[PDB]
């Protein structure tokens, strides 16, 4: 393990730019897989309405589809406001 | 003695020739039939052969398209 420490110390001298660039690139590759907020970003992208929500034809068997926007049914965006 | 030791009766050759003639006549009939069937399928296209590909219908998206008139 000592050779790695010597190599990193040697590279931090006389080549700091390459060390910094490789560190930043490696962190950019690794970190997104660990952040808990990437799912939040995906959800925020989901929640953005670019298109008209086409209503469904009521057949008496959709208890979970609301009849009005004010109805409690359907997805809520309270988590986004809390963010 | 020559006939007994080296050769066989006429019936063997006779019946073998009958069998050979049957086989090869069937083969000729099958060849003509194959040519006719190939011509018919290539002209019509209603058989298993000469089936050229078309666009799959499972690729089409059946969903509202931001505009009522598609
Ligand atoms: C006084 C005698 C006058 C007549 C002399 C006749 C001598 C005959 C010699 C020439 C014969 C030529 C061969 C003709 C036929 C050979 C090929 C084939 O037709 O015969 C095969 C058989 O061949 C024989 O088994 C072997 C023939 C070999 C002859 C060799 C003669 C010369 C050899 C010389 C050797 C010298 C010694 C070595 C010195 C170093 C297959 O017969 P097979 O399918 O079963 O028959 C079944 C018949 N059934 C169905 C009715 C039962
Ligand atoms: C998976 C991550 C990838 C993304 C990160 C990188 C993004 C962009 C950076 C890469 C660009 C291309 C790099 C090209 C490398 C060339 C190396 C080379 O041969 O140059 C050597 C110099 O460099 C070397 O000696 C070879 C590599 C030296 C170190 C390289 C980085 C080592 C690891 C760095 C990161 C370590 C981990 C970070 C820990 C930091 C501590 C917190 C010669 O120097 P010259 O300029 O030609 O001569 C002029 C002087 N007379």
């Amino acid at each position: 393990a000592g050779r790695i420490a010597s190599f990193l110390k040697n590279a931090w001298a006389k080549e700091p730019v390459l060390v910094a660039s490789f560190a930043i690139g490696g962190l950019a590759i690794i970190l997104p897989s660990l952040s808990p907020y990437t799912n939040y970003a995906i959800r925020i992208n989901r929640a953005t309405p670019y298109n008209y929500p086409v209503p469904l034809r009521d057949d008496g068997n959709m208890p979970d589809v609301p009849s009005h926007p004010q109805d409690p049914q359907g997805p809520s965006l309270e988590w986004l406001k809390n963010l | 003695w020559i006939a007994r030791t080296f050769y066989d009766g006429p019936e063997k050759n006779y019946e073998k020739t009958m069998a050979i003639l049957q086989i090869e006549a069937e083969k000729a009939e099958l060849r003509l039939k194959e040519l006719e069937v190939r011509r018919l399928m290539r002209a019509r296209g209603d058989g298993p052969w000469y089936q050229y590909p078309t666009i799959d219908k499972a690729l089409i998206d059946h969903s509202p398209k931001t505009t009522p008139d598609n």
